[PDB]
């Protein structure tokens, strides 16, 4: 199925 | 104490960085993600983010790793300056607006294709003057 990825969490991963 | 929601989430994001999906992050596949949001890593600055998230030694990171660094950051209060440097990651074009276009490139730089509808979905989730759009304000307030 699709899984969202809510943007607080995207922004999370982009932090490292 | 993550929830099934949260699990899928993290599973979904630790699927854009193991691309051959043989269960681990290699410093080939962060460096090919990195590029892809527009950063240049070194060698060096990869082999160190994945050997600081890590915990067995074996200089890759597979999902239970994953799931501990992010559950971690989740807890965690974020920094000004990492928020700052994040917004930039969207911003391209440094005009103070993170576009739907470009939260849609920077997901599908990163492997995830969405639809219009689900990228202005995640875009509702930050933007409080309904301009269809995330400003710096805005995009603070999500991760404070
Ligand atoms: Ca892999
Ligand atoms: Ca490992
Ligand atoms: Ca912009
Ligand atoms: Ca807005």
């Amino acid at each position: 199925r699709r899984r969202e990825i809510r943007f607080r969490v995207l922004v999370k991963v982009v932090f490292f | 104490q993550l929830t099934e929601e949260q699990i899928a989430e993290f599973k979904e994001a630790f699927s854009l960085f193991d691309k051959d999906g043989d269960g681990t992050i290699t410093t080939k596949e962060l460096g090919t993600v990195m590029r892809s949001l527009g950063q240049n890593p070194t060698e060096a600055e990869l082999q160190d983010m994945i050997n600081e998230v890590d915990a067995d030694g074996n200089g890759t990171i597979d999902f239970p790793e994953f799931l501990t660094m992010m559950a971690r950051k989740m807890k965690d209060t974020d920094s000004e300056e990492e928020i700052r440097e994040a917004f930039r990651v969207f911003d391209k074009d440094g005009n103070g607006y993170i576009s739907a276009a470009e939260l849609r490139h920077v997901m599908t730089n990163l492997g995830e294709k969405l639809t219009d509808e689900e990228v202005d979905e995640m875009i509702r989730e930050a933007d409080i003057d309904g301009d269809g759009q995330v400003n710096y304000e805005e995009f603070v307030q999500m991760m404070t």
